[PDB]
DNA sequence: TTGTATTTATTGCAATTTTCGTGCCAATTTCTG
DNA sequence: CAGAAATTGGCACGAAAATTGCCTTAAATACAA
């Protein structure tokens, strides 16, 4: 703990039945201050319609929310994320869809990368708040590694 | 505000619309009882 | 030939069943048999677009029957956005008589302007002149996007730009923004609240590597197994005369010729399982493009069956490599002709094309031609309409759908 | 009418005591919608409710709300109609409960 | 929908005990409708009951 | 001694259907004079 | 402007490959005459 200047003596009642009074140098010293660490896990597994990619273009999702991603899809260290900011960027694939006119269309305009996936990025959850201190990638044998791992 | 789920919607619409009262129904988890009783081979049943 | 006695049929038809078909199969013959046994939270309600949709359905000031018919119009909304049927489909399903399809129209209209915005659209037109009214007036490239989402949609559909030129009177300049404008709007609005999770397949047989050398095995999980029941077994020895013995005696034969042929159909898989991952080692190691065009006759040469065998075998068994989860049937394919004698496989020139599209130039696609001439410099020797075959197989579209700006 | 249908699936019923006997085997196939035979749960291979099981869709009910089991009838201008190649009665997914 | 069963992350559909109490029932019903037709003798189908 | 009822052993053949790659050529795009 | 070159895919070949319905008993063995 921490030494700290203590007077015996009741303050208008705001030391009422167990209740402490502290003083706001106590605060500005930045002497109770503590570091708290939480950890998030993206896990990509292996579907029928083919695996799940971790991904840095998530079809539906703007140019904004992608701002704090590397070319792997993966947050950048240092990073203060917030709400419901995306750490990893994951797809996994919806397929076996026959092909429709208006299924054309709109894999025509938009292109066909949008199409045939899903999103099942990893995000923030509601609340809670950090900066980003340390990145940690598995991957089973066999599998090729990203740039980042 | 636990278990009737037809009157949390009407009480959550009529909050919105400024008129505070409820039509206070039926709660959810005693049709679960009735049903798990007369599984049993009971015969329990509302009347009247 | 072969003398065929019905009780070999049998035996031979229990190789062409998935695991799933067999272990429905044995709790039949389970339960018909006495001497025949087997060896061995409440939830959270989930937000969907439609209950989303209806909590401001119920929130809307809408009268009583603007309501019942929003709600059949909420009802028939697939999981993309889209309305899935025709209005006229709607006023039928409202069963009375003085409703006009104005009012239908109408209650759509306000029902399409709920979050997500664009949500039940009869088309992507709809869908996307949508989206543009909400846009505040003062955007640049509103009206020349606009004009050509109301009018000329085909033409973009197909990448006509030259006639998109001509017809809307638009430079180089504007037509680039204005379809990245539209590029920017959001094609499937339903899809922001989308709940559901993927489905998998439990394999049968588990290849990996070990010291070098590649190991397979079947999955002890999902294995199928019997066992004879001791207990009545004991009571064979005469505990009472005609029946009491002659029906044990009579089962306990057909239970060990069931056990007998499940062991059958176990080995027969196992051993298959291994010679296809030892003639295509290639494969595990580096990935597609360097799978061996491999067929039935050659894996009934050195097991030592007969096709028909293999045939039947491999019909609706997975296999799990740490690359993934594949058919088993997924590994014989065709094969052409190559430069010095040789064969490559259509499983390979399709991932070989895959790769060549996928790095082509933008602005110029590679037609089936430029990929023909460029597959025949590695000696793959394929002719053009095999090659846009294997394009269509792949459901990329041709050259000329592919450029862009 | 469809306001009709909708409105006479919110009310109430009213009562004023509760009784309790014992149960006829005739009572219990009057509460009952069909027989189980068959001991299976979910396909595994369609993820849908294997016919004549504990999860059946014929004896309790369909999954999707006025939606048939085999897709021939799908939406709400078919209620109550009872399919004739599955016997699903496509009607909301809660009388499961 | 009472008696719901539990999906977990991998594709499992664990069975309950509700579910678990129930297809034991349905398993021995079954078994002694089959004996009891095909007529087992009295020890068998005494033991099934 | 032999003739016979009993009990194993048998997981393939041979038709018949389906799929393969590749040529012909009409319809639609693109291009250079 | 417009004829020509380029591209694309439906339809048609023989050959190969993959399926599917069956010979719905022959020979070793222990027992009896
Ligand atoms: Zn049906």
């Amino acid at each position: 703990g921490q030494n700290m200047r203590v007077a015996f003596m009741p303050w208008n009642g705001y030391n009422f039945e167990d209740s402490i009074l502290v003083s706001e140098r106590v605060v500005q010293e930045d002497r109770f201050t503590t570091i708290h660490i939480q950890e998030l896990a993206c896990v990509s597994r292996d579907t029928k319609l083919g695996p799940e990619e971790i991904t840095a273009d998530i079809p539906n999702v703007g140019e904004a929310a992608l701002s704090k991603l590397d070319e792997s899809g993966i947050v950048y260290i240092g990073a203060e994320v917030t709400g419901g900011d995306i750490l990893v960027g994951k797809v996994t694939p919806k397929g076996e869809t026959q092909l429709t006119p208006e299924e054309k269309l709109l894999r025509a305009i938009f292109g066909e990368k949008a199409s045939d996936v899903k999103d099942s990025s990893l995000r923030v959850p509601n609340g809670v708040s950090g900066t980003v201190i340390d990145v940690q990638v598995f991957t089973r044998d066999g599998v090729e590694k990203d740039k980042r791992a | 505000k636990s278990d009737d789920v037809n009157g949390r919607t009407k009480m959550y619409k009529n909050i919105v619309d400024g008129n505070h009262q409820m039509e206070p129904g039926m709660p959810e988890s005693f049709n679960v009882l009735l049903k798990e009783i007369r599984s049993l081979g009971i015969n329990i049943e509302l009347e009247d | 030939q072969l003398a065929m006695t019905p009780q070999l049929q049998q035996a031979i038809r229990l190789l062409q069943l998935s695991t799933l078909e067999l272990q429905q199969e044995l709790q039949q013959a389970l339960e018909s048999n006495p001497l025949l046994e087997q060896i061995d939270y409440q939830g959270e309600t989930t937000q969907t677009l439609q209950d989303y949709l209806m909590w401001q359905v119920e929130l809307t000031p809408f009268s009583d029957t603007d309501r019942a018919i929003a709600t059949s119009i909420v009802d028939a909304v697939d999981e993309t956005g889209y309305l899935t049927v025709p209005l006229e489909d709607i006023l039928e399903s409202i069963g009375d008589e003085e409703i006009d399809i104005d009012e239908v129209e109408a209650v759509l209209k306000r029902i399409q302007r709920f979050d997500p915005v664009g949500v039940a659209a009869k088309d992507l037109r709809d869908c996307l002149l949508i989206q543009l009214s909400q846009f505040d007036k003062t955007t640049p490239w509103l009206e020349e996007a606009r004009l050509i989402i109301s009018d000329h949609l085909d033409l973009l559909a197909n990448h006509d730009f030259r006639t998109l030129m001509r017809v809307t009177r638009l430079k180089e300049d504007v037509l680039k923004e204005a379809v990245n404008l539209i590029q920017s709007l959001d094609p499937r609005p339903g899809q922001s609240i989308q709940t559901g999770e993927p489905e998998y397949v439990i394999p049968d047989v588990l290849v990996r590597k070990h010291n070098g050398h590649w190991t397979v095995e079947l999955n002890s999980d999902s294995i199928p197994r019997l066992q004879i029941n001791q207990h009545y077994a004991s009571m064979c020895n005469n505990a009472r005369n005609d029946g009491d013995s002659q029906f044990i005696r009579s089962n306990l034969q057909d239970a060990k010729w069931l056990i007998k042929s499940l062991e059958s159909r176990n080995d027969t898989l196992l051993r298959v399982s291994r010679c296809i991952v030892e003639q295509q080692q290639a494969f595990f190691e580096q990935g597609e493009e360097y799978m061996k065009p491999m067929v039935l006759a050659d894996i009934a040469q050195a097991v030592e069956m007969h096709e028909s065998t293999i045939s039947r075998v491999t019909t609706q068994k997975y296999l799990h490599s740490p690359r993934g989860i594949f058919e088993l049937k997924y590994f014989f394919s065709s094969h052409v002709n190559t430069e010095g004698g040789g064969e490559a496989s259509s499983t390979a020139i399709r991932a070989l094309v895959k790769k060549l599209i996928a790095a082509e130039n933008p602005a110029k696609p590679l037609s089936d031609s430029k990929l023909t001439s460029l597959l025949s410099e590695q000696g793959i020797m394929v002719a053009r309409r095999t090659v846009a075959k294997y394009r269509e197989s792949l459901s990329i579209p041709p050259s000329n759908q592919r450029k862009q700006l | 009418d469809l306001l009709k249908f909708l409105k006479a699936q919110t009310k109430t019923e009213e009562f004023d005591a509760i009784k309790i006997a014992l149960a006829s085997p005739d009572m219990i196939r009057s509460w009952s919608f069909g027989e189980v035979k068959k001991p299976e749960t979910i396909n595994y291979r369609t993820f849908k409710p294997e016919r004549d099981g504990l999860f059946c869709a014929r004896i309790f009910g369909p999954v999707k709300d006025y939606e048939c089991l085999c897709g021939k009838y799908k939406r709400l201008k078919h209620r109550g109609v009872i399919c004739e190649k599955c016997g699903v009665e496509v009607t909301q997914t809660k009388v499961r409960r | 929908d009472l008696r719901p069963l539990v999906p977990l992350d991998g594709g499992r559909f664990a069975t309950s005990d509700l579910n678990d109490l129930y297809r034991r029932v349905i398993n021995r019903n079954n078994r002694l409708k089959r004996l009891l037709d095909l007529a087992a003798p009295d020890i068998i189908v005494r033991n099934e009951k």
